[PDB]
């Protein structure tokens, strides 16, 4: 019965409650980034690489 | 590609040339929308072209003259 009472103490030394919140939150995190990331990049444009004025801004050198 | 066949280029060259000037002096994100703006070149392009306007005066006045002709045959 003394072993009952040592591994519940086993349980209670091994268990951090910080640890498990931190880990909440980095779960949180990693996954609030992905969806972020993934926002972003959704603002997808496509026309034809030749289409000057859709591809105004970039900086291309043609040659012909 | 704009080589003229007698001429040193083809004899609507500059047109279409001041047509794409027009087109890329122009600032909109969209070609269909850059050609809303340009469309008095387009349209005096296609005028030198084929003459499709030209040829609808002339018309206008050919039915005009059969018209002058058929109901009026006056005598001296």
């Amino acid at each position: 019965a003394y072993i009952l009472d040592f591994l519940s103490y086993m349980w209670e030394k091994n268990n951090d409650d910080s640890a498990s919140y931190k880990e909440w939150q980095d779960f949180l995190d990693v996954a609030e980034k992905d969806r972020r990331r993934d926002r972003i990049i959704a603002w997808r444009e496509r026309t034809m690489y030749d289409d000057y004025a859709a591809n105004a801004e970039e900086p291309i050198i043609y040659k012909r | 590609a704009g080589m003229g066949l007698s001429t040193g280029t083809a004899r609507c060259y500059d047109w279409y040339m001041d047509y794409l000037k027009c087109m890329d002096e122009r600032k909109e994100p969209m070609i269909a929308l850059r050609r809303e703006h340009c469309l008095e070149w387009l349209e005096d392009y296609n005028e030198c072209l084929h003459r499709e306007k030209e040829r609808t005066r002339r018309q206008v006045i050919e039915r005009e003259r059969r018209a002058q002709l058929a109901g009026g045959s006056k005598p001296a």
